[PDB]
């Protein structure tokens, strides 16, 4: 593989004993206490360098905790990537974390540390007359490339040739680091060979992306104009891929409809080079085009938009382009307008590439088109920590490293979601319920403990209530006949399962800008495949969603940002489950999930005035049983 | 709490004058009464007369009349007193065994029994043989709840403990289990624990050879003060004598060896009654050794430790890798369902978590606490004072293993007129006593507390 | 002095049904039923009613927890 693994390699270092460990001595006195076989720092409220302590565990790691009284240290290799590319000093980092925490230093993570402060984010990859060559600032970066097989071996004995530099840049290095340092020329052939070297043998270098460099590559049709939306984690995001100068292909994990593609589209402008875009689905770049990226400074008149099915104009695009993994290569090759452009893809040498949501579909097909098209640069806007495209060759290494991490509570916190309260309402059990749960033990069930009326009655006080504070409501129901009957005994507007666009937008109008609607039933058919509209109260009914990850994709995009603050809990998750019933067990599982996440959760089965609310339709439990005798039919 | 003081009235009334003979015994159960009752007795003590009870009305002013029902009703209970409806009036007076017991004790009485210590040479250390009996109840507490190797050898102490069944462990095969006594001896720190023991062999040893007023004369004398010189030579009885040997075996009592001293007083007798500091080769860091981490984010925070405590801390969450300062162990909906299993209450580990373990969450509690009582008032909103969070989420598990709710009191009726149910209602939702009630069938299940009250404004 | 004593049983009417069934399978210990939400109940036998009830949910339910 062209990946290593040490990207994703985040999850160890939490293990330890109390026998062959001893006490620190520093135990006695130390603000902190860095637990090191357990990777965690227990910073307690005794440290006084306690922001200066979390900044650099931050760097270095991922703080799971960050109790009120001690924080929690996590061991993450892109977290550890990020730290050393953070430029902390190594023994000196070392020494302040040793005094603070009262713990004393492991050897294992000692040596991580050291390792990582060095050559963890600190690659020598050297460059004569702008270009890609083997060399290095450091001592340690001119041994590297002299003993690499291809940056050594691959590299032409020339210091630095301005025409190389610029054309040939073993093939054009425009990934490689700083240049203008001690090193020699490289040929034009196989930069696959020198990165999968670095990556079998451990090399993080410190990449750029010299894009003036890239003279093969003219200036595409790119107006250079940032007045696109601008966001606090997307411009920090910015400045740490952007790195020193020019700029370096990388991996972000990014919330995904919270502007996610507006710092590539910045990134693309600012290296005025051949680029092109990648959304989840080609339906779906188009709806991420149509909802920013006119909004955006992008104008479509450039990037084609490609399916298989939607013929485009290929192999003539002046600027940018915009395409979708499926299109890209995937057996969904309808017709051979993806197959022109994978050619136009090969002939023109990208100079950067734009993702979105890699993970669902396999690594396979990029490391093919990744191989196929030999390009410059690339970008990982990603969504999930872990994510099934892991494998031996990392993603990362086949990128970048990781610079920003989409961190939710940082976000759905300061005023884009602030205030984010979740709930898991016990609909009470009746009788029907437990006979069909006796009944049968297939999976069926789902609408069967879905329909219950009281989910109704609470979800009508949730609205009423909403409606009294001026509030908004989202529901999730994927459910057709009992969402629709639902809808008929509240008697408003409502969005339901396949919505049409149009009155979709409508009531989304009528429900975040007018207060005489404020619910909105989205169901399975949307999501991935709809605009995300801002949550401030969400209602969720089905628990299924495949078996994981689909949890995870929902709770990302389903909330949205929220520019209200009137609600103490400006963002409401509700899960109305039906007590007693078989999803007890997935609703745990949802409670676990989002406890997993940190945004902060509750149960509110104690309505106030539950029965109290208007239009005790089917509240009694033999019209509970003569709508499960009804929902027996789906 | 089996709350002693209900076995106390269990007695009848002649032993209960046989322990009033013991001045020092006096002394001690004036010790436990509620404040209200202590005022009263302490009124009553000396002027040498009966007196009519409206009197002691009158003196209570409303908002807190119900400790005078608390206060007449224990006391009327142990027997305290005489209620004497001699005019059909109330001459009120204690027994008066009592009184010239207690005012002996205030005023130099011939309690010889209470001063039954002696003043010597107390060579006696704070450490010395303190660490021992602090030994010893470890090691008694690790062998009831079970160690990797129980040295526990009180086959007294191990008989009162299976045949009072103190822990549900299976003591023909010798288990020492956690039972619902077991979890009890689990939750009852020291008082609860020392408390519960004497209960357990008062019960056992009451068959023969008893003196029960010699039995609670030693008990008390035991935890009346330090009586030193002589106590085991001479101030006690025969089997007063055995009492305190066995005693001194079951750890309660700190006797020196030579098997013929006077007493030895150890700290576990104060322990008894003091309701104060629980702290006890010769390693003892002086600091709150107990150990252990519950916030918001349900975790284990252990940088102090104890083996028997952190073990009494897993009986609720999962152990993998015991470290330096730290144990591996997380508590969260599995941790308890462990306990669950035993079917054990999340009620006092709420009040232990409040209390235990603060040894290593002193900032913790004091940052929640915040002193949010006086400040309550004005900033309406308490900041996490007693964690809700935690307590919501543990609530949250109990009723998803319970699936039963259940309520205390007993049925009522007679409710004949809608506005004497009316107003009870509202007396009890002055005072928070009604779980539940309805004028349609005029009946509910509570706290006798408002019947009380309104049975006494009636009758006087 | 009017107070009946008692194990009160406080629950759903369904549950309350199937603890009916549930005791009178066990000889009906229930003293009273004092209405679809409470019931009066000697405190005796609600020990092995809870018993039999875990018996019986767990030949029921299984609980799969796929």
């Amino acid at each position: 593989p062209a990946d290593f693994v040490p990207d994703s390699v985040s999850g160890m270092f939490r293990s330890h004993d109390f026998s062959y460990l001893r006490l620190r001595p520093d135990h006695a006195s130390r603000p902190l206490w860095i637990s090191p076989s357990d990777g965690r720092i227990i910073l307690e409220s005794f440290s006084p360098l306690a922001e200066q302590a979390q900044d650099f565990l931050v760097t270095i790691a991922e703080p799971i905790s960050r109790p009120s009284h001690i924080h929690e240290y996590k061991i993450t290799a892109y977290s550890l990537y990020a730290a050393v590319s953070v430029g902390l000093e190594t023994d000196d980092i070392i020494s302040v974390l040793d005094r603070l925490s009262k713990v004393p230093v492991a050897e294992s993570i000692i040596n991580f540390i050291k390792g990582a402060t060095i050559s963890y984010g600190k690659v020598k990859l050297v460059i004569k007359h702008n270009r890609y060559f083997v060399e290095t600032t450091q001592a340690d970066i001119l041994q590297m490339l002299l003993n690499d097989s291809v940056i050594g071996p691959l590299r032409i004995d020339s210091d630095h040739q301005v025409q190389p530099p610029e054309d040939v840049l073993e093939r054009e290095e425009e990934d490689d680091d700083i240049d203008a340092v001690h090193s020699f020329e490289i040929a034009n052939e196989s930069v696959e060979v020198v990165k999968k070297r670095c990556q079998e043998i451990d090399y993080p270098v410190l990449e750029e992306y010299d894009f003036r460099n890239d003279h093969r590559n003219p200036d595409l049709d790119i107006d250079l104009k940032p007045s696109t939306q601008i966001r606090p984690y997307q411009e920090k995001s910015l400045s740490k891929m952007f790195g020193n100068g020019r700029a370096r292909s990388g991996i972000i994990v990014l919330p995904c409809g919270a502007g996610k593609t507006l710092v590539g589209i910045t990134a693309a402008c600012t290296i005025k080079k051949s680029v092109i875009v990648l959304c989840t689905s080609s339906v779906s770049v188009m709806q991420w085009r149509q909802q920013f990226l006119q909004w955006c400074t992008l104008q479509p008149e450039n990037c084609a938009v490609f399916t298989s099915d939607n013929k485009e104009m290929f192999q003539t695009e002046s600027g940018l382009v915009v395409s979708t993994y499926s299109m890209v290569a995937n057996t969904r090759n309808r017709s051979h307008d993806s197959q022109k452009v994978m050619d136009f893809l090969t002939g023109r040498e990208w100079g950067f590439i734009i993702l979105d949501e890699v993970h669902v579909v396999p690594a396979a097909m990029f490391r093919r088109v990744v191989s196929t098209i030999a390009a410059h640069a690339k970008l990982g806007l990603t969504a999930t920590l872990v994510r099934e495209d892991d494998k031996i060759g990392d993603l990362n290494f086949l990128i970048g490293p990781k610079l920003y991490e989409a961190n939710w509570m940082e976000l759905s916190q300061k005023g884009h979601i602030a205030n984010v309260q979740c709930a898991e309402v016990w609909c009470p059990m009746t009788a029907e319920f437990y006979q069909e749960y006796l009944r049968e033990t297939a999976r069926k069930r789902m609408l069967l403990y879905i329909m219950n009326p009281t989910k109704f009655q609470a979800c009508q006080f949730l609205i009423q209530y909403h409606e009294r504070r001026g509030d908004k409501i989202i529901v999730f129901s994927d459910n057709v006949y009992a969402l629709q009957e639902y809808a008929l005994k509240m008697g408003k507007p409502f969005i339901y399962g396949s919505t049409p666009q149009q009155e979709r937008m409508n009531i989304l109008q009528n429900f975040q800008y007018n207060d005489q609607i404020n619910t909105i039933f989205l169901s399975k058919v949307g999501d991935t495949s709809i605009d995300l509209p801002e949550a401030t109260c969400l209602i969720q009914i089905s628990s299924h969603y495949g078996s994981r990850r689909q949890e995870a994709q929902r709770l990302g995009r389903i909330l949205r940002a929220k520019r209200r603050n009137d609600e103490g809990f400006n963002a409401f998750f509700y899960s109305l489950v039906s007590k007693d019933t078989q999803e007890m067990y997935y609703s745990t599982k949802r409670q676990a999930f989002l406890v997993d996440q940190g945004y902060a959760f509750k149960v509110i089965t104690h309505l106030h005035g539950m029965e109290n609310i208007p239009n005790l339709a089917y509240a009694s439990p033999r019209e509970r049983r003569e709508l499960l005798q009804e929902v027996l039919l789906k | 709490k089996h709350s002693v003081t209900q076995y106390l009235e269990e007695i009848p009334q002649q032993v209960q004058n046989r322990l009033y003979t013991s001045p020092a015994t006096c002394l001690a159960i004036y010790r436990i009464l509620p404040p209200l009752a202590k005022f009263f007795i302490m009124a009553m003590v000396f002027n040498e007369n009966e007196v009519p009870l409206l009197d002691l009305d009158k003196w209570v002013n409303s908002n807190g009349k119900l400790q005078f029902q608390n206060a007449i009703k224990s006391m009327k209970s142990l027997h305290l007193l005489i209620p004497n409806k001699s005019s059909g009036t109330l001459m009120i007076n204690l027994n008066p065994t009592f009184k010239i017991s207690l005012r002996n004790a205030l005023t130099g009485g011939e309690v010889q029994n209470s001063f039954g210590v002696v003043v010597e040479e107390n060579v006696v250390s704070l450490d010395l043989l303190d660490e021992y009996s602090a030994n010893k109840w470890e090691t008694i507490l690790h062998f009831m709840v079970g160690t990797p190797l129980a040295k526990i050898p009180s086959e007294k102490v191990l008989n009162l403990l299976k045949h009072s069944k103190l822990m549900e462990e299976v003591n023909s095969t010798g288990e020492f289990k956690i039972t619902n006594e077991g979890f009890q001896f689990l939750l009852q720190e020291i008082n609860s624990q020392l408390w519960t023991l004497l209960l357990q062999y008062l019960k056992m040893i009451e068959t023969s050879k008893m003196d029960l007023v010699d039995v609670l004369h030693f008990i008390f004398m035991l935890g009346a003060l330090e009586v030193g010189k002589a106590y085991k030579i001479d101030a006690l009885s025969e089997t007063q004598r055995i009492m305190l040997q066995d005693m001194r075996d079951y750890g309660l009592v700190f006797q020196k060896h030579s098997n013929d001293s006077i007493f030895y007083p150890t700290k576990l007798a104060l322990m008894l009654t003091s309701d104060t500091k629980t702290i006890r080769g010769l390693k003892n860091q002086d600091i709150p050794d107990g150990s252990l981490i519950v916030e918001t984010n349900f975790k284990i925070y252990s940088y102090s430790n104890s083996p028997l405590q952190i073990a009494v801390l897993s009986l609720f969450v999962h152990l993998k890798a015991r470290f330096v300062n730290m144990v591996l162990g997380q508590i969260t909906r599995e941790s308890i369902r462990r306990a669950l299993t035993n079917g054990i209450t999340a009620d006092q580990i709420i009040a232990y978590l409040e209390t235990h373990a603060h040894p290593q969450m002193r900032r913790l509690a004091e940052e929640k606490l915040e002193k949010k009582l006086e400040l309550d008032p004005n900033c309406k909103e308490p900041l996490q004072v007693l964690p809700p969070t935690v307590v919501d989420q543990i609530r949250l598990w109990q009723l998803e293993l319970d699936r039963v709710i259940t309520y205390e009191g007993s049925l009522y009726s007679d409710f004949e007129t809608s506005q004497e149910y009316n107003l009870l209602s509202k007396y009890a939702q002055d005072i928070g006593v009604l779980l539940w009630k309805d004028d349609k069938k005029k009946k509910f299940f509570i706290s006798k507390e408002g019947n009380s009250q309104v049975l006494d404004f009636a009758k006087r | 002095a009017r107070a009946r004593k008692g194990a009160l049983v406080q629950c759903d009417p369904s549950i309350k049904a199937l603890i009916l069934q549930i005791d009178a399978k066990m000889s009906d210990i229930v003293l009273e039923e004092l209405d679809d939400t409470h019931l009066l109940v000697n405190p005796s036998k609600v020990e092995f009613v809870k018993h039999e009830l875990n018996r019986l949910l767990s030949k029921n339910i299984y609980n799969p927890m796929d």
